[PDB]
């Protein structure tokens, strides 16, 4: 049986960890909601 | 029970101890999360009970108590923040610039951040503080890294 517990407020934090790349991926969304790469 | 706006963890007791299966967003009396996390099952908030209202496996989204309320969208230009709530660790804003998922039906935003599966459902935010989507449904690329889509539902 599942349950929810609060974890925080939804707010933008000025000056936070700036990390991660921004790629252009070619993808396919199937009927089961799963993503897959297309080449 | 608790219906305060904010980010929540989705936990379970069917496994050893307590396990975090995902995350969600409570807003306007409605609890928004990813479908794969709950599988459309009813949730419990304290002694209160949340029931599913709307859901769709292809979109991989589900809302409790009411219809989907989050409607802000990524502008295609600005940097965004992933409010990651990882299993057992404190909520943490990780700012990034999103990429693109090119599908036959149109382009979708994408965040290339790496978090455990139990973080599925964490809100993606804009400079205004508006939830522009949920993190947790994506693909694994060449180098084993994980890239999630910016999954946003439709409002009524
Ligand atoms: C399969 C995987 C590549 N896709 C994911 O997005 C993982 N969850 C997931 C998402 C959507 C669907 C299901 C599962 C089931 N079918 C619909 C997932 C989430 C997160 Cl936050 C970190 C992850 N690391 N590896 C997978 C992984």
């Amino acid at each position: 049986d599942m349950y929810i517990e609060r974890a925080g407020d939804i707010t933008w934090e000025k000056d936070a960890e700036v990390t991660g790349n921004s790629p252009r991926l070619d993808v396919a969304l199937d009927e089961s909601g799963d993503f897959s790469l297309v080449e | 029970g608790e219906t305060t706006d904010g980010v929540y963890r989705v936990m379970t007791r069917r496994l050893l101890g307590s396990t975090q299966v995902g995350v969600g967003v409570m807003q306007e009396g409605v609890f928004h999360t990813m479908w794969h996390v709950t599988k459309g099952a009813a949730l419990r908030s304290g002694e209160g009970r949340l029931d599913p209202y709307w859901g769709d496996v292809k979109q991989d989204l589900v809302s409790y108590c009411g219809p989907w309320k989050l409607d802000a969208a990524w502008d295609g230009l600005s940097e965004v923040q992933l409010l990651a709530v990882p299993p057992g660790e404190r909520a943490k804003n990780i700012q990034t610039l999103p990429g693109i998922f090119k599908t036959k039906d149109g382009d979708i935003g994408a965040v290339a951040l790496d978090y455990p599966a139990g973080t599925s459902g964490s809100p993606i935010l804009d400079k205004c503080g508006r939830v522009i989507g949920l993190y947790g449904n994506g693909v694994v690329i060449k180098n084993g890294s994980y890239v999630s889509a910016i999954t946003q539902g439709k409002r009524e």
